[PDB]
């Protein structure tokens, strides 16, 4: 899964963890097995 | 109030909507012990001291 998000929201990117993209639109398994791979793209996705 | 003297509230005889403070952008931690943040608006208390 591929996507751009704001730096503090990639917490919320977890089983277990609790906010409004993990409410609405992004919901991982609550037994999710993988890996959460995340990094600063300012240089990339900024204007 | 500075921390050697810090001021306590009492709130009491009111209905609070805690999503109004835990949705909020403005908190860089909402840390929480024997309650989860989610929750607080299934639940309720004597008093709350702030």
């Amino acid at each position: 899964d591929s996507f751009v998000i704001r730096g503090d929201e990639v917490r919320q990117i977890a089983p277990g963890q609790t906010g409004k993209i993990a409410d609405y639109n992004y919901k991982l398994p609550d037994d999710f097995t993988g890996c959460v791979i995340a990094w600063n793209s300012n240089n990339l996705d900024s204007k | 109030a500075s921390v050697y003297a810090w001021n306590r509230k009492r709130i009491s005889n009111c209905v609070a909507d805690y999503s109004v403070l835990y949705n909020s952008a403005s908190f860089s931690t909402f840390k929480c012990y024997g309650v989860s943040p989610t929750k607080l608006n299934d639940l309720c208390f004597t008093n709350v001291y702030a």
